[PDB]
């Protein structure tokens, strides 16, 4: 809510917490992607050998 | 004498094959070690931050 002062003053905190959660999840997905790429490279080398 | 020479030749060819198999084993082992090393390097680069 924003029609009063308290609504905005508490909207600030709720938005901060939401952003924290979003950023942590994005970091985790990036880590997964890196690991999968490394697995692919190793598989290709072993198959050639 | 000719049978002795025959036995020697027949042994020599399979010896060649066995040596080649040893080469293949060494190749595979080195192939895996290289990837282990790359991952360790990345961890160190992350941790100096």
């Amino acid at each position: 809510d924003v029609s009063t002062v308290l609504g905005a003053q508490q909207a600030l905190e709720v938005v901060d917490k939401a952003l924290g959660a979003i950023n942590s999840t994005r970091a985790d997905l990036g880590a997964i992607q890196n690991r999968f790429t490394s697995v692919v490279a190793n598989l290709q080398t072993s198959s050639e050998n | 004498i000719s049978e002795r020479f025959g036995t020697q030749i027949r042994g020599t060819d399979v010896a060649i094959r066995n040596a080649n198999d040893g080469i293949s084993l060494a190749q595979v082992a080195e192939g895996s070690l290289t990837e282990i090393g790359n991952n360790l390097q990345r961890v160190r680069e992350l941790s100096v931050q």
